[PDB]
């Protein structure tokens, strides 16, 4: 070995929209380059803000900056051990930051909050803990307080030594001066808060805090550390990157309250020879186990492999396994990428990152284990669109690409409506179709211009046995056309509530109609149904029976009697009863609690209709049978009311008529 | 016609 693993870190820096990732990471590297001397992934050590503590070797890890990379940001969360969630002190907690706090519980990371941005204008410490206590669920812990409002940050107050930490320039040295008598009085508040948060981590702990009312730093550390590890509490700390005033003392709180790889559950995998599940705790003795998370590419180094280790150790020469595949790969050259050096190293133990340079087949999210004890480790979309290439003539090439890019993405879906000649392409993000669809235009030359995805509305008549005449008379181009036939319309078959797709055609003809006319009058009707006789969407189905009509034997032919069907099928249109539908789904939201009123009068604001309730965990279930017209933005509408807590499904139920202003403006657009 | 699955 070298370092043991009690004194490895692998974190990722979770940041997303106003945060300032970016900045983080470049001081983070900044402040542990330093430091020390006295990528996907960047090695770097810690020995303490005032080198208080042995040294550590933290990996810090790439998370995304973009929640619609739904895969690469749930792998990430099984790289890194402990989580530095980033929040501005203005934004605060945003939709974005919600969703990976959520699969991050999913995984259960434990987490320190960092409140970035300090300086900026609008910037509250405390307002973002109320955020993160009554919108994320979890249980904050300030280990700090704030010093300057907006453009008056100077620094910290750390609620433990109860020493205000002030700046020196490049705001790494600190002062350990003292709390100012304004904020004196507030220090004592959250103090206590987190002395009693510490206080309920063991019996022990409880016994000490009531013997006294008090417990020592070390006991406090102690606390906050077990909660943390246990996923109970996020110790917060706030700061400002840029205006570099409080990255160290961060860093300190990765060594304090997040965990080694041993703190953290074994990472659960399945048999290569799937139906069991075997697991790898983070121990050299145990067989070889580790993810590939970063393909990355140096010009005269070659290609870049970063792989986290799990389980065992990994030396330069070995012959492992490719788990995913089957293929067996010969592990080469092996790098540690610091922060401006690219380190060579010989082997890789577990729990830590190493670069394996130039490797065959090896994919992102492979698993990389022992030949001889094998184990491999490794969404429901939430916007829509309709897409269609630029010239008509291009079609069948967009298919072929879609096709293709949905076999490349998993997290990528494409769909086509025939009956309303619509391909529904499917993802994460706007921001994920926006990508896609430019690689298409590019990498696989079909331009193609989208839209908001359009409602298959169909048809109905309610007058069942309606006798319709249809007279096609035309004098043209040096001959007659004749066309005579009477049909008796009757209503599509109903359910409950479900209507017989298709047309059931009958022959009720004395025979003033010939045998070889009848096939064009079924076709004239079929056309016509698909044609619309209200406001031009297809009707669901028609009984159809044709009974009279008489001819003129040379003017009489089979498309002159397909148009007069025709031209009795679309007088429906008044001696019909023509109702138009729309799709009815069959929807289940899964809410917690509290946002049940919100959700359920949602539901309501969209025609919606409840179909029941069970009693769940943390909330409701509802089942509602809600229009797919008024289902518009529901992943995004419902992530909002919930504050990214709840999850639905639908599938489609059944068909139904139509409101007048629907309908109305849908008949005015004929 | 509206979301992932065709349908409507």
């Amino acid at each position: 070995r070298t370092t043991p693993i009690n004194r490895y870190r692998n974190i990722g820096i979770c940041a997303h929209v106003d945060a300032g990732k970016t900045t983080t990471t470049e001081r983070v590297l900044f402040y542990t380059g330093v430091n020390h001397k006295l990528s996907a992934a960047v090695t770097t050590f810690w020995k303490g803000s005032r080198g208080q503590y042995d040294n550590y070797r933290v990996n810090v890890i790439d998370t995304p900056g973009h929640v619609d990379f739904t895969i690469e940001v749930e792998r990430s969360l099984r790289v890194l051990d402990g989580a530095v969630v980033v929040f501005c002190g203005t934004s605060g907690v945003e939709p974005q930051s919600e969703t990976v706090w959520r699969q991050a519980n999913k995984y259960g990371v434990p987490r320190i909050v960092y409140v970035n941005k300090m300086d900026r204008q609008g910037a509250n410490f405390l307002r973002v803990v109320e955020q993160i206590k009554k919108r994320l669920g979890h249980t904050p812990v300030p280990v700090q307080l704030a010093i300057g409002a907006e453009e008056n940050f100077v620094g910290q107050v750390d609620l433990i030594k109860m020493k205000a930490i002030y700046w020196n320039d490049k705001g790494m040295t600190y002062r350990e001066e003292e709390i100012p008598a304004e904020l004196k009085d507030l220090a004592e508040e959250w103090r206590s808060s987190m002395v009693e948060a510490a206080a309920e981590a063991n019996e022990e702990l409880m016994n000490k805090y009531l013997e006294e009312g008090e417990l020592s730093e070390a006991e406090i550390k102690e606390g906050l550390r077990l909660r943390t590890l246990a996923c109970e509490i996020v110790p917060a700390v706030c700061g400002s990157s840029f205006k570099n005033k409080g990255v160290p003392l961060v860093l300190d709180a990765v060594i304090d309250y997040l965990p080694a790889p041993t703190e953290i559950p074994a990472i659960k995998g399945v048999s290569p020879d799937e139906t069991v599940e075997d697991e790898r705790h983070a121990d050299d003795n145990e067989p070889f186990s580790s993810l590939a998370f970063k393909i990355a590419t140096d010009p005269f180094v070659g290609t870049l492999t970063f792989a986290r280790v799990y389980s065992g150790v990994l030396s330069s020469g070995d012959s492992v396994l490719n788990s995913v595949k089957g293929k067996k790969e010969r592990v080469g050259r092996m790098v540690q990428m610091h922060a401006n050096q690219r380190e060579e190293i010989k082997e890789v133990r577990a729990g830590d990152i190493a670069a394996l340079i130039g490797m065959k087949d090896v994919t992102t999210g492979d698993t990389l284990c022992s030949i001889e004890k094998p184990i491999i480790l490794e969404p429901e979309p939430v916007i829509s669109v309709a897409v269609e290439p630029k010239t008509k003539a291009d079609q069948e090439k967009m298919g072929i690409a879609l096709g293709k890019l949905a076999q490349e993405d998993p997290s990528f879906r494409v769909k086509t409506d025939e009956e309303s000649g619509q391909t529904i392409i499917s993802g994460m993000g706007e921001l994920h179709l926006d990508i896609i669809v430019d690689r298409m235009k590019r990498e696989f030359g079909v331009e193609a211009n989208i839209g908001k995805p359009q409602v298959a509305y169909r048809e109905t008549i309610t007058k069942d046995n309606v006798e319709i005449e249809g007279k096609f008379v035309r004098q043209s181009g040096g001959r007659g056309q004749f066309g005579h036939c009477w049909i008796r319309f009757s209503a599509a078959d109903v359910d409950k509530g479900n209507i017989t797709e298709g047309l059931v055609f009958e022959n009720e003809v004395g025979g003033v109609v010939p045998k070889e006319y009848i096939p064009a009058i079924q076709k004239g009707i079929e056309e016509q149904m698909k044609n619309g006789v209200v406001a031009g969407y297809p009707l669901i189905g028609l009984k159809a029976t044709v009974f009279d009509g008489s001819y003129h034997d040379v003017d009489s032919n089979e498309m002159a009697f397909k148009i007069a069907a025709s031209m009795a099928t679309k007088q429906l249109a008044q001696k019909g009863g023509g109702k138009v539908l729309e799709p009815i789904m069959k929807v289940e939201v899964v809410t917690p609690e509290d946002y049940m009123g919100d959700v359920m009068g949602d539901l309501n604001r969209r025609r919606g209709l409840i179909q029941g309730m069970e009693d769940t965990v943390s909330g409701k279930v509802i089942r509602a049978e809600v229009p797919l017209g008024e289902m518009f933005g529901y992943a995004t509408d419902v992530r909002s009311m919930s504050q990214g807590r709840a999850s639905y499904s639908m599938e489609f139920s059944k068909y139904a008529e139509a409101p007048s202003n629907i309908v109305e403006a849908l008949v005015k657009k004929q | 016609x509206c979301w992932w699955g065709x349908s409507g």
